RNA sequence: GGCGAAGGCGAAAACUUAGGCCAUUACUGACGCUUAGGCUUGAAAGUGUGGGGAGCAAAUAGGAUUAGAUACCCUAGUAGUCCACACCGUAAACGAUAGAUACUAGCUGUCGGGGCGAUCCCCUCGGUAGUGAAGUUAACACAUUAAGUAUCUCGCCUGGGUAGUACAUUCGCAAGAAUGAAACUCAAACGGAAUUGACGGGGACCCGCACAAGUGGUGGAGCAUGUUGCUUAAUUCGAC
């Protein structure tokens, strides 16, 4: 994710991309069953569909 | 819990013209007797003119300025082996704690008679020795050592 | 002895490391929370990472450092304090990028602690 | 979201191959459903043989915590976790809802096929979700994918603990699986649903010398006084 021009306007999107990178990285560092993968993924999708609509 | 508590007012003494002197005379009071502490403090004043000839108000404000603490310490724990948190305190409590330190350290010394011990206390407070400035320096040194906790706290 | 370069920082959940490097891949100097006096559990704080980044910026200033890329690594709450340290240091930072050791869904990681 | 009867199936490609959907004037001419017995498949773990073995990680050792810790945490760490050939045939193998057929308000979606036709929309035939009428339901709830209106067939159940145990029988290298009681004992049960409270190291909100802050005291000495125990003639009786 290479984006930076002068001082700070890149940094806000840097926080956004860092947040999504952390989101994607947390669920590939602790092991548990595949059924848990599927159920948690559906739970997250339901959260996105209910909050962001 | 409760709500914000208003404070009762303290009137300045219209002879040396300083309300901090009134807080001096209040804190150094025991048994609820303004007369005895008043005579003690005024004898200490007379001693201030007696040796190290200088304005008692000037040495008073110098002692206040030297003894005042920059930061305070607040307790916010999570589990066993609690951890301190240094926070910011307004000037009113800062001078209150400075006066409290002067009062408590004054009645902890040699030179048994109260007049000379309190006079030496105010002299040392003006001159920045280990009588009270040591305690303030210590409480400052524990601060900004774990300032990581101070930055992220509540 | 070089103007351009890259400095890497890896904010682990338990610690942090910062390292200034030349574009050739060699390191110039590194710093970490352990380099400072305080140790133990108290080293995983954003303030510690901030002071480590301050020290590494200081010790690269004498080298004559100039415009520099930034690759931030690891996950934690202390990585952004290094950004503040470097921006306030007046250095000539030019580009930001993300270089966590992110894998595809391959090898099995450790478990749920419980 | 899609497919599969189920278990399951998602980086890319080739071969073989499955079944599925819509319209079918075509053909055949009741050739259908269910299915005891029989056969096939069937998550993980486990077994045998040869490989392979990065990471993870039973068992095992060590460091912490604790009163103890053969656990929760950390550092290692073996089987195993992967592939080839044979076996085991269990799971909360669940929609806790057998299969088949026809009918019975509605609404909101979504996906596949056809036509009209820039998508957007229209409708048709189907799958898959949500909402909801009557009706059913002990209630929760189900409701065109019924737990409704009925029929056909199969399998299953007859209080609880004994006990999915024992004996016998079949299979299996084994672990074990299938099948499956009684003697005795209780008057009820880890019964179901729902209701009022209570409680929560469950949340949301709010008070109080509660916390916070400060000041001043008790546990340190001696005496006054009450109480507990012992004593004797009572050390009258209660308050705990």
């Amino acid at each position: 994710e290479v984006k930076n021009d002068d001082l700070e306007l890149a940094l806000k999107k840097f926080k956004r991309v860092s947040l999504e990178i952390r989101r994607l990285a947390q669920r590939h560092e602790y092991h548990l069953r595949k059924g848990m993968r599927l159920r948690e993924k559906r739970k997250i999708a339901q959260k996105k569909r209910r909050k962001f609509r | 819990r409760k709500n914000r508590a208003p404070k009762r007012t303290v009137l300045p003494d219209p002879v040396f013209n300083n309300t901090l002197v009134t807080r001096i005379i209040n804190v150094i009071m025991e048994d609820g007797k303004k007369g005895l502490a008043q005579r003690i403090l005024y004898g200490a004043f007379d001693l201030i003119e007696q040796r190290t000839k200088e304005k008692p108000l000037t040495v008073f404000e110098r002692a206040v300025g030297n003894v005042m603490p920059r930061l305070e310490l607040r307790v916010r724990r999570i589990a066993g082996s609690n951890y301190q948190v240094p926070t910011e305190v307004p000037q009113d409590r800062k001078i209150a704690l400075a006066l409290r330190w002067i009062a408590m350290f004054a009645r902890k010394r040699h030179e048994k008679t109260m007049l000379e011990k309190i006079a030496n206390e105010i002299i040392d407070a003006s001159n920045n020795t280990g009588a009270a400035i040591k305690k303030k320096d210590d409480t400052h040194k524990m601060a900004e050592a774990n300032k990581a906790f101070a930055h992220m706290r509540w | 002895n070089v103007s351009s370069g890259i400095i890497h920082v890896s904010c682990s959940p338990n610690n942090t490391i910062v390292s200034a490097s030349d574009p050739g891949g060699n390191v110039l100097c590194w710093a970490s929370s352990g380099t400072m006096g305080f140790k133990g559990s108290r080293k995983k704080t954003p303030y510690s990472a901030g002071i480590a980044a301050d020290k590494v910026a200081k010790t690269v200033k004498e080298m004559g450092m100039a415009t520099v890329k930034l690759f931030v690594k690891g996950t934690g709450r202390g990585k952004d304090t290094a950004i503040r340290s470097f921006a306030n240091a007046g250095l000539s930072i030019t580009e930001i990028n993300e270089k966590t050791p992110i894998p595809h869904n391959g090898c099995k990681p450790p478990k749920r602690p419980r």
